[PDB]
């Protein structure tokens, strides 16, 4: 189908909230092989954060749960959930390490690396054996790699490096068990974006201030 | 008490 | 076909917010032919609510969006087509509960309470379908006589504050309202349910408040 | 505006 028909059908979905059919049109946009315009990259990112969205609160509920036939119920049901998860986790990193990463041309570059961190981090909630140690390592390396492109090559306002950090952040916290450092990573980029305030544009503004306030939400969290 | 990670769209 | 094992899994999937889940095992407690506890009919009635709802939202969205095209063709029958997709749907949906209310629930209701509530979730269904619908009429017609039947009866045998004989009421009068372009039938059917429980409240319980009070804010909008 | 109707009990 028409890369064009696809994009106006993505954005569709995206407004009656059908999020399989949004990342249904935005993977056969990816798969064409072209470069996503940023329109394009905000699509595919709405639509899986909102597929496995679904899936990650319903495993909270679920694993809580089991957390307290029997308990057994609950496993099988987790299970069920974690292989949706899990499948739609590796399409999104199929897809970055398919097409999107290798021929990202800008600094586009990140984002997909931080989405690769994203989706390697919703696997490593989830995992429990064997692959585990592979997954948060392929997370941590994803993160670090869009962290160092990030440093050389936009503000410390710009909205995807706040966004990275947060992340980063998050990571830091919740896989790797590492306070000390998802605090130091959180609060140096939440004073460096106050320093240079000046830098942060008028179009970029309101999306920064909010990552920010989240920056600065987690680490009241943190520290409470 | 689970944190806030970045929204889908920059 | 476990038994109680589909309705533990219908509230597992309610807590995870897996409503097609729920509906699934819900309708399977009833494909089976026996009669429904009160636990077990509010556990098909909140499936199958959310199932309907979420195509309705979209449905809504996307007729919105149809209308709204600034005479852009390719636009507006790419939203057309949608729509009637969304529309598939919700009407596939609609006529499988409709299917169980026909086949196994009004059959083998008893009691005039759930002769009353099945009858309601008859009116309502077949409201959906009007909602959406050369077969409007007729639609529209068995939405309405299923209400007539389920108020009929609601009169005769239950008290004015009982929350089944108020949401009837409601729904009934929301079907007058909306369906059936009929604001002073709507509001003469809502102020007299209103006004018989206020009364009776002087002379059944927990949610009598709660549906009270949406038909008295139904109320003030229609009379404002 | 649209009208409120009953909940799922």
């Amino acid at each position: 189908m028409d890369k064009n028909e696809l994009v106006q059908k993505a954005k569709l979905a995206e407004q009656a909230e059908r999020y399989d059919d949004m990342a249904a049109c935005m993977k056969s946009v990816t798969e064409q092989g072209a470069e996503l315009s940023n329109e394009e990259r905000n699509l595919l990112s709405v639509a899986y954060k909102n597929v496995v969205g679904a899936r990650r609160s319903s495993w909270r509920v679920v694993s809580s749960i089991e957390q307290k036939k029997k308990q057994q119920m609950a496993r099988e049901y987790r299970e069920k959930i974690e292989t949706e998860l899990r499948d739609i986790c590796n399409d999104v990193l199929s897809l970055l390490e398919k097409f999107l990463i290798p021929n990202a041309s800008q600094a586009s570059k990140v984002f997909y690396l931080k989405m690769k961190g994203d989706y390697y981090r919703y696997l490593a909630e989830v995992a429990a054996g064997d692959d585990k140690k592979g997954i948060v390592d392929q997370s941590q390396q994803a993160y670090q790699e869009a962290f160092e492109i990030s440093k050389k090559e936009m503000q410390p306002t710009h909205p995807i490096r706040l966004g990275l950090a947060l992340n980063f952040s998050v990571f830091y916290y919740e896989i790797l068990n590492s306070p000390e450092k998802a605090c130091s990573l959180a609060k140096t980029a939440f004073d460096e974006a106050i320093a240079e305030l000046d830098t942060l544009s008028e179009e970029s503004y309101k999306d920064s201030t909010l990552i920010m306030q989240l920056l600065r939400d987690n680490l009241t969290l943190w520290t409470s | 008490r689970r944190p806030e990670s970045a929204p889908a769209e920059s």
